[PDB]
């Protein structure tokens, strides 16, 4: 089977400098694995697990 | 053209360790 956390479209290209920090470009469809602290959440996009701030993803359809 | 939001001090690795997958946790795994 396959599980899922949530979803949130992107809006800005986040410059990733740290590891856990999931990097993503403007307007994107990342796979939100879950909520991490309201201001951030789990991010798994392209065989890579990290995280990102919800501020860069006002979401479109979860 | 849009000025992205100055990213804030991402959640404490630990709370992430509390709300993330073992994968992302590997990135932090520092806690506290």
């Amino acid at each position: 089977q396959l599980k899922k956390g949530s979803q949130v479209e992107a809006l800005f290209s986040y410059e990733a400098t740290q590891p856990e920090d999931l990097e993503f470009q403007e307007g994107d469809i990342i796979l939100v694995l879950s909520k991490v602290n309201e201001e951030w959440l789990e991010g798994e996009s392209k065989g890579k697990v990290g995280i990102f701030p919800k501020v860069f993803v006002e979401d479109s359809a979860t | 053209s849009k000025p992205q939001p100055a990213v804030p001090p991402r959640p404490s690795a630990d709370l992430i360790l509390n709300r993330c997958s073992e994968s992302t946790k590997r990135k932090l795994a520092s806690a506290v």
